[PDB]
């Protein structure tokens, strides 16, 4: 029954509550994804360095349903509400048109959530910012970042991590058509990209790749070394 | 620091300053007097008449509610007019409930009740207008009440609010008050008007009066219309 | 600290005022100038269009309520058509219940009543518009200015909007020939007290003009761009 | 921890530092203004009620303007707060003496009526959005098993059981009074109440009244009915000093 | 602060005046009622090269015959244009015809100035719509263009441009505009546009346009008419 | 009312009659009762003359609402479901319909059948009406999926026509829709006698 | 009135939360209670509140709460608060069991929690739930686990992490000394009184001011023990001699 | 109506301060303490009025929850009869569900849950009332005591109000595990004549006790009497 307006229009046309939860998606982990022509994969900051970890449950890597899956940035509990509700209107709308549903309509239901709660009375707009990847009905491996302003776009590698604006630059440099073949060199790309940042995945990183609706498959830390030491050979 | 700006807020002395703000903002609106005699209660209103674009009557000051009670109102036209209607429907739920036509001490006390119930919260301000009612049943006696923007109801002879009350208290106080029979007084209130208009800068002091007596069997004319030319007849006693 | 009474319908300044209701009476004088009257027969509505923009419909300002009842908008826009939404939806439950014409001052009394509730209570800000309506009941044509501060008058010739003062010092001294003065005749002596709101250059154009015609044997009567066309006279040089 | 103020402590209901919430002692300030005055009379068969009452300008009507309301056939009350908040007090009263008779068959005992308004008042004083609302009740009455009973429940909800005690303006000097003349006889019967009632009055503010400006509301065991003197009769109980 | 539904010192409200800004940010769109036609043109301004440029929705089809061309704080319009086409498609079921364009205009501009912080239940808005956009739409009565604000204040509009260049844009449109399409007012507009030009040489790349003409429906251009147009400047 | 349908290797014809009774007495020989919710789609109507008409108008106007929201063709299985779902939460309610929901999208010819219990299934051929099973016997004999358009079209003309000659509630005209992939057409509007002339009985 | 919010719900221009890591101060301020599992079962072990002679019994202490036949929890921060909140999550074990008839797997029930507990952060305007509870459990899907929540939100399986303070004597020394493969849980208990046994002011560390609680089993059903008086002063003398 | 926010909130030391400034409201109330006895309880209170003026038989600060508990309080006034309000209400509840007498523990529970979210929930201030609690139930005794946080520990003795840690030290040094019976009346008589502003008036104190046959409050005679067994 709390009330009062929040998400206010400041002067200069300046939504400050949205912009602090652009720090708040700048104060995260450090998630990546490729749209790599027959498969997408994802990676982010490993955990920090398990030690003490379970790794079954420090999943920055989420499944909607089957096909689309998504690797929320900030504040890693505001974002399981909207994996939540992701998964149960997912299911709803299995249940009118019956697809294996369209990974944009999904997250436009995400990014007209959080625009919704950029509206209404007294609720604190996200801090989380999604890439929700996927296939559809004719493979087409679309990948969708959103915004805690609600914003989507179809992006390519959309690195919106912490330390991830030198990511996307360096991800803006070095993809051009080198990483259209299956699995390798896409990943070779992340694990590179995410090595640029911390160091070996040993301990770090943590990925998961969707080939052509089926076999959502992580990779333990098996993959992360391979893709790592592939990396270290190719530099 | 700062003890003001909500009705749920006391004084360090106990002084709930958003009614006594109310107070003086029906302190700088015009006079509305209401004289008690043992045949009904005459009331008559001032007006502060603006342009010439204004008619006759342009805002009414002297509701009625019941078929027999008055509403010489003083401050917010706004607020007074609001609670002037459900006046109405106050006694509309009266006889309605209980056949009986409102007494007006139970109406006073309701209406009465009802604006102070509205200064317990800071999620409503104060009303913005003193009220007066008045009305006569066949054995009632001439009843009428004063009320605030406190919410506080007494029984009067010849309350007086409005910006000139000062001077209004004073002349209703020298007029013989009990036993003259409301015809006289009529003609006697525009003595009390026009002595407490003190200007003739663009206000026109073109007043305007009602009552309810014997020669209207609990109800409410203007005043029929004939007064209007001979209470006007007491000019001069303003200017000599 | 400086100004306390800014969290403020529901709060008086420590004089009388209310510090923001008669800042919605500012939020009127602030909006486009218009003028309406009244004959002994039939009552007109005169209002200039502001053209803020390429070119435009001007935001067309008087508005079709009823079945004779027109009024005549200034201020905000979107809160002026919430209004006359509410004053047309009931104007028409007046049609279907009573099956009768709503009489003009209990149309304007309970909008009267419907504008005073956010005034009265928290953190809803009044209708910052300020009618100026207009029609014809049982008796004479009667014209209502109403106010963001819920307190409407029975008005004969009134004039509101931006520097809408001078307009009416016009009209206050040229009342003499109303209760006369048939529609031909009548709304020149409008439109020339509509002609010195405007800054002092300017002809009162066929764009920019829209009035409204209503009273006896005649339904509330829009004219348009076109129809303004066939008044035309004056100089006033004003 | 003392002077460190949680910010809105002289504003809202709520706990300041060393506890002592800024609203009700704000409150009990609040029925001091004007002033017009009771005392509570206690009798071993009739308690008595006094209240001095001042018009203005002999333009009220006197008859009118009163304290002394009548809540049911054998409970009255007198309050001396602001007379706004008065009758949105004696009016829930009636209202919870009415409600007891028709919920609870028998009429409603003096005790736990004082006890419910002092509930609402302290609902008052316990949510924020609301004042707590500034008068305190002196409400008599005779219930079948005990004798006359008063009470007084102030703006924060404390209803005591009192043997006589009246806070108007003037509280202390009163209760004093009392005091120092109570001691002489614990028993306390004085049915007459001729040299306690008015004597409280005129000895504490010294205007040793015409029957005009006091009310008296008195009960008694041989006739339950609350009843309001008119001056006749005070007229008779004021010669008698 | 204050609160929402409070009047500024200026005369204005406070939310409104400032919704008025964050109009001023965001990308720039401009439309041109014609005599055939109404056309719609907005440069979405891609933020970077390694992307897809095709899916940021700013010319939005309400209707076959209605198209809108929002612009400022986008994606919070989303919601009104919901209302937009689930009131089109109400008043086609319950009517059985077309629409006007005042109507549509009509129906999203009482959700403008339409919130606050304490009233109804909370599926009510707490701040304006933050977006300026205009119904590009063609009509029984003739194409024409709808120009909204946050306010509610909808207006008659031929010649209108939202956005940053609203100033420099809106007066280079005020002079090169008096005839009627004959299929150059498009080419004439992205000329508007190209003067406008922030990042790049207006490709079909960046650039989206539509034109709303009596014949058809619709047109969203798709890329090889939008080059083809390019490739005549 | 006889409607009947059939899809085969072009599409899927839909003819229906054209004749609303009252009980007994009779209101229009001209009934469209076919409604074209799309250039794409179709879907019929099967009594409860207001109740059927009301559901596909909102149902084409929630198809509309598909076709904006999601910019995308409707699938035939999204709009059978859904009109299945609303007039499933009217059962019970006295609500009596039924319909072909036919319609060519991108993986089949489509022929949906919802009624107002909330069948829908799917179909290869149908015949919903208040005779009806008429048009069953004689649709089956002739129907195989190995048919060209022609006698596809002469199949559904002597169907609902033995329908509505040997049926009281039935009749007047028939209209016949062969959709396919790209939408609906028109290829009829006779009424009986002109078949019954044409074809000798 | 606006004046008067706390405004609980409002984004640092920082980015983060004020009153939620307001909360994760208010646990280093009072909080204790780590726990370890093994191949076999999981323990809790606990401090209660001073040294005070005057508390006469606690059936179960104010620290170790019973949740269903399989599960349990421990709570750090303001007490008055968690109590509210294990009957509500008491309440969400029991009615999985009505929907379900399973004896509710700990993650859905950690998950359910924190997403009320979010709930309450979220929006509201109330100021959120000041404390870092934290849960063992064991279902038939996976083995023997613990997990550990916060006010702000997210959990996880923590094998070894205590809560409260000094975070280094508990818990940095424990990532020194867990062994991830096999545990034995006996010797866990000996790592939970070496680590107790570090982070306290006294040497009398018997369960006057030590509250343990072990979670074992026997022939399928899960066995809660609370671990009874004299076996404190057995592990208390298990030393005899050194630790560190 | 309403204000649907916390006004309790958390210190940027990290603890909440309206708790604290509850816990000194309470601690500048009437001091009151309260004995666990090996059959039975003693729960001990001290009405000190203004003046010798008031009815001491009219209010209590001993009364039971319609059963066999009794709870005495130290701090605000009125805020004691919510909560004894309340308390019945909820044993009413509770009785008319499980048809037993509540047990004590379960009692303390509820009271302790309702007075949680006046720590919370819109604009409610927190009671800063820490009401003790007593009880037979079966077999043992209980005692309890329910803070204005709402944290609660059952013990032997304490006390609570006025400078409570001498009745805490005080009660720490004369106790007994098998002091029963009118022996811990004697102390606690002896706890509140250590302060008490003089002279031990039957009529300012007033004594309750759960002797197996439910709570009762002591008539003044019996006060007096072992007032005069000084």
């Amino acid at each position: 029954s709390y009330d009062r307006a929040i998400t206010v229009f400041s002067p200069d046309g300046h939504l400050f509550q949205v912009e602090y939860a652009q720090e708040a998606v700048k104060k995260g982990s450090t998630a990546v994804g490729v749209r790599g022509r027959d498969i997408v994969v994802l990676g982010v900051e490993k955990k920090s360095v398990a030690k003490l970890q379970d790794e079954r449950t420090v999943r920055k890597i989420c499944a909607l349903d089957d096909n689309v899956c998504m690797a929320f940035a900030g504040l890693t509990a505001d974002a399981r509400i909207v994996i939540n509700r992701a998964r149960v209107e997912c299911q709803s709308h299995r249940l009118t048109v019956e697809d294996p549903v369209t990974v944009e309509y999904i997250t436009r239901y995400i990014a007209s959530l959080k625009q919704r709660y950029t509206q209404s009375n007294g609720r604190r707009p996200f801090g989380i910012s999604a890439l929700i990847v996927g296939f559809d009905f004719d493979g087409t491996p679309r990948l969708y970042q959103t915004d805690p302003s609600g914003t989507y776009h179809a992006w390519k590698a959309n690195a919106i991590g912490r330390g991830a604006k030198s990511v996307r630059e360096f991800l803006e440099k070095n993809y051009t058509d080198d990483a259209i073949e299956t699995d390798d060199l896409t990943i070779k790309l992340v694990i590179k990209a995410l090595l640029e940042v911390v160091q070996s995945g040993g301990k770090n990183i943590e990925l998961a790749v969707m080939r052509r609706d089926q076999s959502l498959k992580i990779l333990n830390p098996e993959e992360i070394e391979k893709y790592v030491a592939e990396i270290e050979k190719e530099k | 620091t700062g003890y003001d700006l909500s009705a749920s807020t006391f004084s360090p002395d106990g002084r709930v300053f958003q009614v006594e703000y109310a107070m003086k903002a029906v302190e700088n609106s015009s006079t509305a007097i209401g004289i008690r005699c043992k045949d009904g209660v005459v009331f008559g209103v001032e007006k502060l008449v603006l342009s010439k674009l204004y008619e006759e009557g342009s805002n009414k000051r002297l509701f009625n509610v019941d078929r027999h009670v008055g509403m010489a109102v003083a401050g917010l036209l706004a607020d007074a007019r609001s609670l002037a209607d459900i006046a109405r429907e106050e006694a509309s739920n009266f006889r309605s409930n209980f056949g009986y036509n409102i007494p007006l001490k139970h109406l006073a006390d309701r209406v009465a009740m009802y604006v102070h119930a509205y200064t317990l919260y800071s999620a409503v301000r104060p009303f913005g207008c003193s009220f007066m009612l008045g009305s006569y049943s066949v054995n009632d006696g001439a009843q009428l009440y004063m009320i605030d923007p406190s919410g506080v109801s007494y029984g009067y002879w010849g309350c007086a609010i409005g910006k000139a009350r000062q001077a209004a208290k004073t002349e209703i106080e020298k007029l013989q008050m009990k036993e003259m029979t409301c015809r006289d007084i009529v003609k006697e209130v525009a003595k009390i008007i026009y002595i407490v208009h003190d200007e003739v800068k663009d206000k026109a002091f073109e007043l305007e009066l009602s009552w309810v007596g014997e020669l209207t069997n609990g109800r409410h004319e203007i005043v029929p219309k004939d007064i209007r030319e001979e209470a006007e007849k007491y000019a001069k006693e303003s200017l000599k | 600290a400086a100004n306390q009474y800014d969290n403020d319908v529901t709060v008086w300044s420590p004089q009388g005022r209310i510090h923001q209701i008669e800042y919605a009476m500012e939020a009127v004088k602030q909006g486009s100038a218009t003028v309406g009257l009244k004959s002994k027969t039939h009552a007109v509505l005169v209002a200039l269009k502001r053209a803020q923009s390429e070119l435009a419909a001007h935001q067309k300002k008087i508005l079709h309520v009823d079945n004779h009842i027109g009024i005549s908008i200034a201020g905000l826009t979107a809160d002026a058509r919430l209004l006359c939404n509410f004053m047309r939806q009931e104007c028409l439950d007046s049609r279907f219940v009573f099956d009768r014409p709503l009489p003009v001052s209990r149309l304007v009394s309970l909008i009267g009543s419907k504008t005073q509730i956010p005034t009265q209570r928290y953190g809803r800000r009044p209708y910052g518009v300020g009618l100026l309506i207009a029609g014809y009941d049982d008796m004479g044509p009667h014209i209502f200015q109403t106010c963001p501060s819920a307190n409407y008058f029975d008005c004969r010739a009134m004039s509101i909007g931006a520097r809408s003062q001078s307009a009416r010092t016009y009209l206050e001294r040229h009342m003499s020939e109303f209760m006369e003065c048939n529609l031909d005749e009548l709304v020149k002596h409008g439109l020339r007290a509509l002609r010195e709101t405007l800054p002092a250059e300017q002809d009162l154009t066929t764009k920019n003009v829209s009035i409204g015609i209503v009273g006896k044997d005649l339904e509330f009567t829009i004219y348009d761009d076109d129809d303004v066309s066939p008044f035309l006279d004056g100089l006033e040089e004003r | 921890s003392r002077g460190s103020s949680a910010g809105f402590d002289r504003h809202i209901t709520i706990f300041s530092p060393e506890g002592r919430l800024y609203q009700v002692e704000y409150a009990f300030k609040a029925i001091n203004q004007g002033g017009l005055t009771s005392v509570a009379v206690r009798g071993k068969d009739c308690a008595v009620i006094v209240t001095q009452k001042k018009v203005p300008d002999k333009l009220l009507d006197s008859s009118t303007v009163t304290h002394l309301f009548k809540i049911t056939e054998n409970i009255g009350c007198v309050m001396t707060g602001m007379t706004a908040d008065s009758r949105s007090q004696v009016q829930r009263a009636r209202y919870e003496a009415a409600n007891w008779k028709y919920k609870y068959g028998y009429e409603i005992p003096v005790d736990m009526l004082c006890k419910r308004i002092a509930d609402i008042s302290q609902v008052y004083t316990q949510n924020a959005e609301m004042r707590p609302l500034g008068c305190c009740m002196i409400l008599i009455g005779i219930d079948e098993e005990q004798g006359p009973q008063v009470y007084k429940c102030d703006p924060a909800g404390y209803y005591c059981g009192f043997k006589a005690t009246a806070a108007g303006v003037k509280q202390t000097e009163s209760t004093s009074f009392l005091e120092k003349k109570v001691k002489k006889k614990f028993d306390w019967t004085f049915e007459q109440t001729v040299e306690t009632a008015i004597t409280c009055l005129s000895t504490v503010l010294s205007i040793d009244f015409k029957p005009s400006e006091i009310e008296v509301g008195v009960v008694t065991v041989e006739n339950p009915k609350f009843r309001i003197l008119t001056e006749a009769e005070i007229d008779a109980h004021l010669v008698a000093l | 602060d204050r609160g929402v539904n409070t009047f500024s010192p200026e005369g204005r409200l406070f939310q409104v005046e400032y919704a008025i800004e964050a109009i001023k940010l965001g990308s720039t769109a401009i439309g041109i009622q014609t005599s055939e036609g109404v056309c719609l043109a907005v440069e979405k301004r891609i933020t970077s090269p390694l992307m897809e440029p095709s899916s940021i929705e700013k010319i939005v089809e309400i209707d076959a015959h209605i198209g809108c061309a929002m612009s400022g704080l986008i994606a919070d319009a989303k919601t009104l244009i919901d209302k937009a086409r689930v009131e089109t498609q109400n008043h086609w079921f319950t009517y059985n015809e077309t629409m006007t364009v005042e109507s549509v205009t009509q129906a999203v501009s009482n959700l403008a100035l339409q919130f606050g912080e304490e009233d109804a239940d909370p599926g009510a808005m707490s701040r304006p719509f933050g977006v300026a956009l205009l119904f590009g739409g063609v009509d029984e009565k003739g194409p024409q263009l709808f120009h909204m604000d946050p306010s509610g204040t909808f207006v008659q509009c031929d010649a209108r441009a939202i956005g940053s260049a609203s100033e420099g844009a809106q007066s280079s449109l005020q002079e090169v505009y008096h005839k009627s399409m004959t299929l150059k007012e498009a080419i004439k507009s992205s000329l508007i546009i190209l003067k406008q030009v922030m990042e790049e040489k207006l490709n079909a790349t960046n650039i989206e346009l539509a034109t709303v003409q009596p014949g058809q429906n619709f047109h969203m251009f798709t890329k090889e008419e939008l080059e083809e147009v390019i490739k005549d400047i | 009312t006889t409607t009947l349908a059939f899809k085969f290797r072009h599409g899927v014809i839909v003819a229906a009659d054209s004749r609303a009774t009252a009980g007994a007495y009779i209101a229009s020989q001209t009934v469209k009762k076919v409604i074209e919710i799309n250039p794409y789609l179709l879907g019929t109507m099967a009594g409860g003359a207001a109740d059927c008409s009301f559901w596909e108008r909102l149902l084409a106007r929630q198809c509309r609402i598909y076709e904006l929201r999601n910019k995308e063709r409707i699938s035939v299985a999204a709009a059978s479901k859904l009109l299945a779902n609303m007039v499933y939460q009217y059962k019970g309610m006295g609500l009596s319909m039924g319909t072909m929901i036919c319609g060519w999208d991108k993986r089949g010819p489509g022929l949906y059948y919802v009624d107002s219990e909330g069948n829908r299934i799917s179909g290869a051929t149908f015949s919903v009406g208040s005779g009806s099973v008429y048009a069953y016997g004689v649709m089956d004999r002739g129907y195989s999926y190995d048919l060209e358009v022609e006698q596809a079209y002469d199949l559904a003309r002597r169907a609902i026509y033995q329908a509505t000659y040997r049926d009281a509630y039935s009749g007047g005209a028939v209209n016949l829709y062969h959709v396919r992939e790209d939408g609906w057409i028109r290829v009829s509007s006779d009424n009986v006698a002109d078949l019954h002339e044409k074809y000798s009985g | 009135s606006r004046r008067y919010d706390s405004r609980t719900t409002i984004f640092s221009p920082e980015g983060r939360l004020y009153q939620v890591e307001y909360a994760m101060e208010a646990i280093g301020h009072a909080g204790t209670c780590l726990g370890i599992l093994a191949n076999d079962g999981v323990l809790l072990a606990a401090e209660r509140r001073n040294i005070h002679k005057l508390l006469d019994e606690v059936f179960f202490s104010e620290k170790i709460y019973k949740l269903n036949e399989d599960m349990a929890c421990s709570v750090a921060g303001i007490t008055s608060d968690a109590n509210v909140l294990t009957n509500e999550l008491r309440l969400i074990a029991q009615r999985y069991l009505l929907q379900y008839q399973e004896p509710i797997p700990c993650e859905q029930l950690v998950t359910a929690l924190c997403d009320i507990k979010q709930a309450y952060t979220q929006f509201g305007g109330k100021r959120p739930f000041g404390v870092s509870l934290l849960y063992i459990g064991w279902d038939k899907h996976y083995g023997f686990q613990l997990y550990q929540s916060d006010p702000s939100g997210n959990y996880g399986g923590w094998k070894a992490t205590c809560i409260g303070n000094n975070s280094a004597a508990a818990v940095s020394m424990l990532k020194q000394d867990y062994k991830e493969g096999e545990m034995t849980l006996k010797s866990a208990l000996a790592l939970a009184i070496k680590v107790l046994n570090k982070t306290m002011d006294v040497s009398k560390l018997s369960a006057e001011k030590v509250e343990i609680a072990t979670l074992t089993r026997e022939n399928g059903k899960t066995v809660i023990r609370v671990l009874k008086q004299k076996e404190v002063e057995q592990l208390i003398k298990k030393h005899e001699e050194e630790e560190a | 109506r309403g204000y649907s926010f916390s006004l309790t909130t958390f210190s940027p030391s990290g603890k909440l301060v309206q708790i604290e400034y509850a816990l000194a409201a309470v601690a500048g109330g009437a001091p009151s303490v309260g004995i666990k006895a090996a059959n039975g309880v003693v729960l001990a209170t001290e009405k000190k009025q203004k003046s010798i003026l008031y009815d001491e038989r009219s209010v209590h600060k001993v009364e039971p929850i319609t059963k066999h508990i009794g709870l005495v309080y130290s701090g605000m006034g009125p805020d004691y009869r919510v909560l004894v309000h309340r308390a019945r209400k909820l044993a009413q509840q509770y009785y008319l569900v499980y048809q037993e007498p509540i047990p004590t523990a379960q009692l303390v529970q509820r009271v302790a849950s309702v007075m949680q979210e006046y720590t919370q929930s819109g604009g409610v201030r927190p009671f800063g009332v820490s009401l003790l609690i007593c009880g037979w139930n079966e077999g043992r005794p209980y005692l309890f005591q329910s803070d204005p946080s709402g944290a609660y520990f059952a013990w032997k003795a304490t006390a609570m109000g006025k400078n409570y840690v001498n009745g805490k030290t005080f009660l720490e040094k004369r106790y007994n595990e098998d002091l029963e019976l009118e022996d811990a009346i004697h102390t606690a008589i002896l706890t509140l004549k250590e302060s008490f502003e003089g002279q031990m008036t039957e009529d300012n104190i007033e004594v309750g006790i759960c002797n197996e046959a439910g709570f009762r409050r002591l008539t003044p005679t019996e006060v007096k009497d072992y007032l005069a067994a000084i």
